[PDB]
């Protein structure tokens, strides 16, 4: 998968966005 | 208070799988995202995954994938890791992480707090086995008796029924690759000694109901 | 791939300071923050620093982190006994999509002055040959602060295969004590002229040589 | 005026919002 | 290219107020913030306010409010800083920066990137006032002329109107106490050529219109 | 709260030099510090922003570092261009504002010591007939910027009257600063000599005028 | 600021076909053309065509219409340009320029600005391959090591696992017409020591996985 | 029709060197020129614009002109910094496209360096992998510029002859390595090779001889 | 295919 | 005891000489006849000659005429033979034995008894060279890597540093024409674990000091 | 003229194996025939000379018999210690001196016999970049412990560049081997395929592969 | 050379001779 910063992989799980 | 308990210990056979649960409690649990992670003895920690306990979304290491199941039960508040296909390599203590996520205000990382007291998995096709036991032969001697394979731990040694205890050193055991265990035991003694004294060495391995003796002189 | 790399070990005297190395790369700790947590025997681990020099409430204020680049450090003041456990650096990974982990640090609070390991290696034994294995045996002990690495070697080549060693574990005198085990067919050991296990500690290797004989 | 992190204060700025900490506590906040 | 274009420089009586220019290119102009900074001469920079030129928001630091207003133009995409009751203590250089926030994805802040070159403005109850030029006069020899009691800056000094350029050299006004600028300018010459040549320098102050033409020569 | 910073560093080219920026809990402790160096007549060029992170055209020699309310700006292998003023920057939580250090002047030491050349010129005949003197003192071609100026009155210090310049620089690279002593023609031809003492480097130069016959 | 990121290096064989990416910051997208250009080694920058990514027309050179589609993405702020049917006339850096165009109140034209990093596409009909390691033997002595025969780039070569960096020198590679590439490194070492030290060299050829590590010692 | 640009040009620093770039009507003659600054190992950089416009970031250095087909870019006062390859654009008409120079390598002029030569012959190894390499290797020579020859007993020899472009070194002096490659038998087969290096006029000679 | 001018092509490839 | 004590073994290059010693002890050296035969590796016995230690008269198969010489040392009790103008197809085990004779009372032969021990010699041109190793891609899947064109023995394979011991087979190497060895070492390992686990082989020869970790994958 | 004797012999524990030596009139059929027991790491050991007589401390287990050009040694009541190479030898008139057999290869059975397993490699693409190739083909898990192995390129054998390596005992007390063809690339990529072939115990087991 | 018997040959090299047309052969010689 595309590397994806520690913040955007955080709000993403706790958001509901892929 | 914020606790994560941890189920109890595991052991089973290659080729099945283990659920570890993880009951978090004094907080909300549909608020913090949970971590799984492992560490094998004398190895670094390796992340496993991931999961919102409200989501339900759980996201996985490529090291994983198509492996291991983490799942939720909100109404228990409890995070579920189920790995499958277990190998002696997947031997490792299992641990639960709550993720305190960022601070919106100021944009600050809050990190991994806190952590269950993690569970002990072992993988091992082993079953119970006597020990092999066999001499170590070389103005201090040294000389000892090499305890080779047996299953399960622990196994007692002693020298001359116990009259002899100065100069006697017991290593603890190593676990190979076949899965059994292996330790030795060396006791120091005069060179003089040596021609009118014997020394024997008492294996004790009380899972097999094993009790060994064996008498190690100069090659 | 993209690992954390810290020491394998630290140590100094009670009051003292000691500073923790990891180094990671852009993916990780160039681009993220780095955590630092005490892990003691038997308890889970326990949060120091967060977002590279955070502590949070009840972490006394000895422990202080650092960030520099993909560089980071944690530093301890005023060594108390207490002190002494594994310390381990923890960053998001980028490419990784996940947390990566340092191998941690084994930090000592030396309560006695450092000691040179003892060690003694022995052939296998004639009755282990009739048996078809072969087991050479490295004994290693009264070592500290109590973090050794073996190395075994055949005919001056390192061997690597069928070596099982211990982790380190305390004695009675407070000294360390582990052993090396390599296991061989009769017929690779009667080929090679000698065996050696070279035990290094605090950058000194203790060897011991056997025979065939 | 109240004491605000440089996050906070840039948000409130850009955005166009001082009255406010979870992810559950924006969506009921919004 | 980024660039953010400052108005020139300003000299205000006290009590007056000054208005400075902030002209934004190379990018979307109400896409980020502006901020109004100052340095005081021998000072630490000073943080004054800030404004969102997309909504026209502003905010100001404690210490000016009730003097500072921050405005913007979208059309010319300026932004405007304009500072009343001037006083002594507000001569500095003033200053515009982008603040280019903070990043979504990795919640790195990116700084305050570019700034403004600066403009000087001068809060001083001195009023315009042309230089009187005096001769300066002592292997080689220097000779000098003294350009007294001049404000505001800059003077500029030129010798047989450009002829002579080797040795000469101009050093930066000093300010006294009477609110006046006075500089000095000095060319090495030889000794023999002394005699035989003449020397002249030319000071041209703009602000007051004044050109004054002096030539140095040996006492007697 | 402001940023507390050392007024100024210097080295030779080639080396590390390190520029710290002290600050408290509500700027440095809980916001990030940004470097910025700010060259003469420029404005001020982003250098560290996010407490290590370079822009693009900002090389590896730049570096910086945080711990806590302290940080620190790393330049490596000095050069020529290196010469500026460099400043922190951190938000305050208390000014809800921007707060920055006092500044450190770095100059790289790239010539030798330099002697400064000092000429001074009585008043002009045309001045003094204006009932006005002035003694001009003229300091050139010293190295490094530094220069201490005491003006001597029949050998008697004299502080009235004196305003110096600070130092500039000069198209060799060196420095040029100026003196001047403003005085009634009365106290010109009041006293036998006036002197121009100029201390560089521990080492002075001293000029004499006296009123002419 | 404005930012134009751009792909990484390519390796393909003849008759393939290449796309590389052309990501864009700090600017309205849609408001700039994009240019496409490549330079083949030691010949000038020849452009191939350009785009409006407001509407996605594009134009193309006359030598490389049927062969060169550019495009872009709005979403993603990207513009691509594939090349197919690639021979090894088509190996160059490949970069991407946005077109600042003309000012209208002035009539001035704003240059091409900025620029991408550029793309390496290499076209070969060579696979991957790791390197023969050869030592180099002849006051002072010099010791090398010959990696011969790999690709593709690059090759990186350390001295007693990184100890020794004094007098260490590595040439760039050369391009044989075999296809692969070989590049040498050499030590200088006093003569004296020439025998009783031990100097290796260390190869890494990531591409194909290779570690070597050899030994050059005088003959 | 493309743009016409001397191969190379040098000067010592703080000097003023002029670069010319040679077009057509269709290009020059109506069109804007455009120059660009070519770091070894960075984007280009737009210096002038217009024919004469400098961007916010460039020095006063630089400084553009043009007359009808033809235009030049001046650097006066050079510096280390501005050793870099420099290029001309300008839109065609007919190509309906841009059209770039060939490009000038300037390269600011320390003092003139022989190099220095070594020559390896193939290892034992390699021949006993039925392959032969001899290794020239060029350093420490400025500027940047080698002629390499190959001789087999004093004859020239041509063919499987690999030569690399110079490349920077640590010290800014040059670095260059040339290849040989040839079977066991050709390198037994006589008394020995000769690799000649030749800077500014002058040559340096290595020779290697099969070993018995 | 026809020859236009730099400032023509680029006015009709903008709009 | 009736004993044939041989020399030690040989290398020598093609076109030389060797000479090889018998010495006879426990029995009259000049009363018994010596033969000298040979054996090839995996080929059968072949007669050289044979010499009477008095007489000294020796004769040859028309194999060896003019090519090998066997001499009598009757004071030492030794005999000698030795063989000129050695090829690769001369390396053998050289082996020397008595003639016990016939008994004349019986008409009976007695055989050749006793046998020497035999002496190795080998005859290559080849001198030190470092391996090349090449991956071998092919339920279980089967791959490895293969280490060609080295000399001399031994060469040591191990996979992951030692960590992968089970499904290891380390074949033993073959002598090719050119006097190089080559072997193969093959790991097999479970279908499902190429996608998440690498496996890279560790060729180890000490006499050329060479090192070299390959990674063998699917192709 | 020489000696024919069986490749190999094989039986159980406690029987009787027979193995044969074929001669002519020149060698066996004029002469006497001596058979001899070659232990791993030993010298020949005399068992039987003059065709029946076996020297003191040979044990009786150990029977010569000889009929005109042919001969016979009988072994009975097998030992694990009997397992070795036995040959025999004769005097040749024509060639004036000692001919041998080939030897035979006698296993004492302590496994049931096992069929070989057999995995084959094409050349990997690193040494067909290297101007080699390679086909590896691996035996291994078969008793007694003799295999022959054949080459065929589109069913026409091939054996020029076969190297095969002696079977050797290995952990599990069975044997492995490994055959090694080499060829150019330009051999490999014209043939459809290739297949190893190992006959063990009247018994093949093949593997082919293709260049792809 | 001519073809010769194994005895033959055996006596020929041990007597010193194809002219021959417990005990060895220099026990015999001492004998006779």
């Amino acid at each position: 998968e595309v590397a994806t910063p520690h913040r955007a992989a955080w709000l993403a799980m706790m958001l509901g966005i892929d | 208070v914020q606790l994560l308990e941890q189920s109890g210990a595991e052991v089973k056979r290659p080729g099945a799988s283990v659920k570890v649960s993880c009951k978090a409690s004094g907080y909300t649990f549909t608020s913090y995202a949970i971590h799984w992670v492992r560490q094998a003895p004398g190895q670094r920690l390796e992340w496993m995954g991931w999961i919102n306990p409200g989501n339900g979304n759980a996201k996985y290491s490529q090291r994983f994938q198509g492996r291991v199941i983490i799942s939720r039960d909100t109404s228990a508040t409890t995070s579920y890791m189920e790995l499958s296909s277990l190998t002696s390599e997947d031997t490792a203590v299992y641990s639960c992480a709550r993720d305190r996520g960022f601070d919106l205000l100021t944009g600050h990382y809050l990190g991994l707090d806190p952590w269950g007291q993690g569970t002990l998995v072992t993988v091992s096709s082993a079953s119970t086995k006597g020990p092999s036991v066999f001499p170590l032969a070389p103005g201090t001697a040294a000389l000892g008796c090499l305890v080779k394979d047996y299953f399960p731990e622990p196994v007692t040694v002693s020298w001359n029924s116990g009259a002899l205890t100065s100069g006697v050193h017991t290593f603890p055991a190593v676990l190979q690759s076949s899965g059994l265990y292996s330790l030795s035991s060396v006791v120091t003694v005069p060179s003089s000694s040596l021609g009118t004294q014997t020394y024997i060495c008492n294996v004790n391995h009380k899972p097999s109901n094993t009790k060994v003796d064996k008498k190690v002189e100069p090659k």
